[PDB]
RNA sequence: GGGAUUGCUGACUGAUAGUGCAAACAGUACUGUGAAGGAACUAAUGAAACUGGGCUAUAAGUGCGCAUUCCACCAAUACGUGAGCAUUCGCGCAUUACCAUUCUCCAGAGGAUUUAAAUGCACAAACCUAUAUGCCUUUUGGCAUAUGAUUACACUUCGUUA
RNA sequence: CAGCUAUAAUUUAGCGUACCUUUUGCAUUAUGGGUUAGCUACUCAAUAGACGUGAGUUAAGCAGAAAGCUUACUGAGAUUUUUUUA
RNA sequence: GACACGUGGCUAGGGGUGAAAGGCCAAUCAAGUUCGGUAAUAGCUGGUUUUCUGCGAAAUCUAUUCAGGUAAAGAGUGUGUACUAAGACCAU
RNA sequence: AGUCAUAGGUAGCAGAACGUUCUGGAACAAUUACGCUGAAAACAGUAACAGAAUUGAAGCUGCUAACAUAAGUAACACUAAAUGGAUAACAUGGCCGUAAGCCCAAGGUUUUGCAUAACAAACAGUGAAUACGGUU
RNA sequence: UACCGUACUGCAAACCGACUCAGGUGGGCUAGUAUAUAUACUCAGGCCAUAGAAUCAACCAUGUUAAAGGAACUCGGCAAAAU
RNA sequence: UAACUGUCCUAAGGUAGCGAAAUUCCUUGACUUGUAAUUGGCGUCCUGCAUGAAUGGCGGAACGACUGUCGGGCUGUCUCUAACAUGGAAUCUGUGAAUUUGAAAUCUUCGUGCAGAUGCGAAGGCGCUGGCAAGGGACGAAGAGACCCUAUGCAGCUUCGCUGGGUGCUAAGAGUUACUCUUAUCCUCAAGCUUUUCUGGGACGGAUGCUUCCUAAAUAGUAACGGGAGUGAUCAAUGGUACUGCUACUUAAAUAGAAAGCAGUGCUUGACUGUAAGAACCACAGUUCGAGCAGGGACGCAAGUCGGCAUUAAUGACCCAGGGUAACAU
C-alpha cells in the first residue's frame, strides 16, 4: 500500500518529500527513518497521507582520532547511537561503508582511517 | 422503400423539380399512389351514377 | 425495439435490480449460519 | 454536526535493508 | 516492455476508405504572438444536382519473368550457384478487331460510381536493447532471512594409435 | 402539395389540406431539410438465463490426462398381468 | 503634467494587475489559451438506413431524493401445458 | 388444385425473404453487354451451397464536395477636377503646400528597371573613399 | 583600415487590421503675402489610376436662402441658428 | 396638541441643529410666488408608510462634456413648408456579393380548424409578365436563451450551513543547549461538500403514518391543498375464567352490544412455549382471521373458554449497536 500512498502526499509534504530525496546523501543517516503520518477519519472516505518531519542539528563533534573538531548534521536518535556506542571514531570504524548512507560521513570515515593508518 | 428507378419513372411526367430531385419526386411519387388508390375506388361510384343519369334521361 | 425518450432508450445507464428506490432486496434479515461439515463430503446412496 | 477526529498510522515506508550503490561516488 | 530486417501472413482497407500524409516538397501549404492546430491532391471512366438549345407543345490459347522439384558443379551438413515453360489443374506481366447505315435528344458543368495496386493497418518470426523460500500479486513489483558489505577464488576441458 | 381516375384523347369533368419528429390532438402560423453525390448509429469480449438444433450417455464439458476444476445422478418394496368356469 | 511617446526588461492563471468598472491580461475571461485525463457526464434534446406477412396494447394502480425517470401488478407477443374449461353469455 | 376460414393498425412481439463487400468448395466476365422486358415488394437481366461483416440512408439547425436561388440584384458616394480621338511626353485647368513636399526609423523583404503585346523573367540592380549607422 | 546595412516602400496600393480596408503607425527639414507650425491664397516639390457617361425622378445624406411669427415643436430649444 | 406626571418587555428609546427630502403610501399635502392654464423645481408649514455628528448632521467661494428649472437674444425645431447647391438613388456601359430557400402554378371575404388559413368548405373575383415606389401580411429574416419552470445540471460568491491541521498565528512537550520537530485547538485564509418533494405556474402558506363518516352511484372497490371527527395510547387490572344485583347506556364515527352497560365479588396470569390446514387480502415487502395437534398451566361441578381488552387506529423494514442464554472454538 506504500506506493499507493507516496502517490497520495498532500502538496507541502510532496515537496517536503522530493527535498528529502533530494537531500538524504548529504547528511548523515545513521539510523534515521522517514515516515508517513496517514490519519484514518473515522467518518470514512478520507485518507490524508503526509510526512512526519525529521529534526536536523548541527553538531560539532570531536573527533578522538584526528585532533580536530567536524560539524555535520544530524537526528536525534543517531546522536544517541554514535555517543551511545562510543563515539564518532568507533562508529565511523564498526559501521562499514554501507550502513552509511551519507557523504560526509564517509569523507570523515576515510580521513580518520588514513590519518590512523598514518599515525601506526 | 421503393426502387429508386422505379420512383423516377413514375415521376418522368411531372414539373419542375419534382420530375429529376429523387428526394421531391420520392414524396410526389407516394402522393399519387395514395391518389390512385381513391381514385380507382371512386371509378365505380362515378360510373354508376353516370349510368344512372343516363337511364333516367 | 426500445419506445420513446425514456432511460432505457439512452442503452447501459440503469442496472436490471434498480426498482425505482424501494430497496425491497434489501428488506429481507441476513443469515450467517454456515452449514455443518458433510456437505463438503460426497454423498453416496447404499442404492448406488 | 458530527465528530470526525482522525485516528493517526505510521507507516515505515519501507527503506530498503542494506544498500545499492547506483549513487554519485 | 521497447528499436530495426523478413513474412509463398491476412474471409484488413482500397483514395470522403486505409496513417493526419499512396503525391517533385505532409506534419507540408495554411491558421495562430506562441505552445499548438492542421488540409486537399493517384491513373483512366465520367453519375446526379445545375444551365442553355431542341423536341413536347471457347471456366482458352500463345509469349515473356520468376518460384518448386529434378540434374551437375557444389561450401560439402540445408540447398550455394547454373541449361532447360523438363515438371506443376503455380504466380506475375504481355496479348487476342468490328466493319455499318441512321425512329438513339444535344451541348456544357461537375467529379460520384467502376477497375487497378500497399510503400497504409494489425500482428507474427528470428535479431538487438532491459538472487532462492513464502504473503499480496496481476501482463509484474512492496516485505523478514541466507552464500552477504565483502579488492579474491568451481565449470563448457574434444579425447580418437589394435 | 401541381397529382390522380378517365373512350377525356390540341382539352374537359370529378377527386385531392407535403413529408418527418413530438404530442390528448398539427395543413398547421410547432421541429427539421436549397438540391445532388459521398460518409453517418444496436458492435465486440467474458459471464448469466431462456429457447431452437445437436453431441455424449461407460453421466457431460475443459484438458495431453485413471492430475484437477465446473455442472448432473444416487429410491421404494406400493397385487398388478390370458375374454368368462370348476 | 496625477503628461504624452519610443526601445528593450519585470509581474502569468485560483494567478498577475487594477485612481476599483466583475475592469484588463492578444476580437468567446466572476477564472486566458493549448494539450492531456477524455470516447468526461447528460433520467435531457435530436437521430436510427431493405421488403413482405401474422398478432397487437397502454396512458390504471402501488412504491420511490419520486411523480416528463424507474420497478412491480394490470393490458401485448412467442412458446409450453391443460380443460367441451380456473372461460364468455343466457335460462332457472 | 376443389370447398371453407382469416388478412385496419402506433408502441411492441414473432415468421419469411431481397441487396452490398469479402472468403471456402479447382478455376462463373480473355474475346463485353445490348430481342426489353419480368416479378407481390425489397429488385432482377454474368452461377449456386455455406460462411465473415466498417452490410442498405430525404429525415441527427450532422460533416465533406459540387451546383443553384436571391440576381446580373446590392455594391463599385470620404476626398482636389478634369479637357484636348492616349491612364501622354505637350498644352489648358484645378488640389495640397506644417502636406497629399523632402529625409530617415520600425516593419515589409525584391514588392525596384527594361519590350508603341511581347517569346520578359529565364535578364538586370544595392559599391563606405568624408573620422556614414552598427560591431566596441 | 576588415565585416554587416545600402534596391524599393515608409500617414501607406508595399507596415499592423482576412482586402488596393475612410481605422492605427515614431523622429526630423522648410519659402512669401504675414503675423503664430492657426487662417486664405501661393514657392520648391508633388498630385488630379483603380469605375466611367449624360439627365429635372421620388426619397435619403449634407448644406445655402426664406415672407409674418417665434419654443407655439418636443420627455427635454435635442438639432440648427446666434456671440 | 400632552410640555410635567401614571404604566409594560426592554443595550437604549434619535439632542441645539433636519425633513413630502436622491430618499413621505395617502398626493394634484393645504401656504405664497411661478404660467392664461404647473402632478416636474425654488422658499414655508407640519401628520418621519420606510430621516439624521462618522451609514459624518448645518450651509458657503471657485470648479463640472453632471442633474432640474427661469429670462434676453437667436433662428425652419414649429405654425407650414418652398426653391436651390453637392453626393447617393433612378438610365446606360464595364466589374460584380450575401442574408434566405421542403416543393410551389402562392387571390378576396366569411366560416371551420393544434383555437389568427395562399392550400379545407361556401360564394365571388382575376388577360399575362414586369420596371420604379410603399411596406399591412407571409405568425418576414437575423440568436436552437429576453423572461418563467425543470434538471442525479454546472460555475463563482456569501455566511453564527457541515467536516477537516491543509494555511497563518496560539497552547503543551522535545532537541540542537533565536531556530526546528511532535501533538492539540480557538479566531483568520484557502478549499471540499450539501442545501427534497406535492402544488389549476413559480414563490408564500399548508401538508407528507394509521382509523372512521360523506363523496362512493344498495357485493367489493372508486379521485380532487374536496368536506366533518380521531389517533402516535391507557390498563397488573380496564387481561383470563366462574358467578351476583339492576337496566337505558358503551366510543373518535360506523357496525353492533340484556351485556361487549352500570356497580361488584372468588381465584388467577393464556399479556404462554412450539406449531398450524385453510382463507381474506394483495404489485412486492408486509397486513388479517384461523379450527385443530403437543407441552405445561388458569378458571369452572361440568359444558367448555383463555395465544391480552366488541371490532376497525396507538405495529418503523433492513443495517448497526447493546443484553440474557445455548453450542462450538481458543
Ligand atoms: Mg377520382
Ligand atoms: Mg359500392
Ligand atoms: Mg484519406
Ligand atoms: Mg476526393
Ligand atoms: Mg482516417
Ligand atoms: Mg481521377
Ligand atoms: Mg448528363
Ligand atoms: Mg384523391
Ligand atoms: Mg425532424
Ligand atoms: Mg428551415
Ligand atoms: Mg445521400
Ligand atoms: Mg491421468
Ligand atoms: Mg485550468
Ligand atoms: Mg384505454
Ligand atoms: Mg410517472
Ligand atoms: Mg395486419
Ligand atoms: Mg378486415
Ligand atoms: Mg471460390
Ligand atoms: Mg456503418
Ligand atoms: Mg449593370
Ligand atoms: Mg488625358
Ligand atoms: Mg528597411
Ligand atoms: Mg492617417
Ligand atoms: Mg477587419
Ligand atoms: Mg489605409
Ligand atoms: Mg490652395
Ligand atoms: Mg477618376
Ligand atoms: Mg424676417
Ligand atoms: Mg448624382
Ligand atoms: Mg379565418
Ligand atoms: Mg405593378
Ligand atoms: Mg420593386
Ligand atoms: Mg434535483
Ligand atoms: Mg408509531
Ligand atoms: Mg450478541
Amino acid at each position: 500500500n506504500v506506493r499507493q500512498l507516496i502517490s497520495r502526499l498532500i502538496p507541502p509534504a510532496r515537496k517536503q518529500f522530493e527535498h528529502l530525496q533530494a537531500h538524504r546523501r548529504d547528511v548523515v543517516w545513521g539510523d534515521t527513518q522517514i515516515t508517513l503520518r496517514v490519519r484514518q477519519y473515522p467518518k470514512s472516505k478520507d485518507e490524508r497521507v503526509s510526512l512526519v518531519l525529521p529534526n536536523w542539528h548541527r553538531v560539532r563533534l570531536w573527533s578522538e582520532a584526528l585532533g580536530r573538531k567536524v560539524e555535520l548534521v544530524m537526528t536525534k536518535d543517531t546522536l544517541r547511537h554514535i555517543e551511545d556506542m562510543g563515539g564518532l571514531d568507533a562508529y565511523l570504524i564498526k559501521t562499514p561503508e554501507s550502513r552509511l548512507k551519507s557523504n560526509p560521513a564517509s569523507a570523515v570515515k576515510w580521513e580518520v582511517m588514513s590519518a590512523l593508518r598514518r599515525r601506526e | 422503400p421503393i426502387n429508386r428507378q422505379k420512383i423516377l419513372q413514375l415521376a418522368s411526367s411531372f414539373r419542375g423539380r419534382a420530375r429529376t430531385c429523387i428526394n421531391i419526386a420520392r414524396l410526389r411519387v407516394e402522393k399519387a399512389l395514395q391518389h390512385a388508390y381513391v381514385g380507382r375506388k371512386l371509378k365505380k361510384r362515378h360510373w354508376r351514377s353516370v349510368w344512372i343519369q343516363r337511364i333516367n334521361a | 425495439g426500445r419506445g420513446m425518450k425514456g432511460q432505457k432508450s439512452r442503452g447501459r445507464g440503469l442496472h436490471m435490480l434498480y426498482d425505482g428506490g424501494q430497496l425491497g432486496l434489501l428488506k429481507f434479515p441476513v443469515t450467517r449460519q454456515r452449514p455443518s461439515y458433510e456437505v463438503l463430503y460426497y454423498h453416496l446412496g447404499l442404492s448406488r | 454536526a458530527v465528530n470526525n477526529k482522525p485516528s493517526l498510522k505510521y507507516v515505515p515506508v519501507p527503506e530498503s535493508q542494506h544498500d545499492d550503490f547506483t549513487s554519485e561516488p
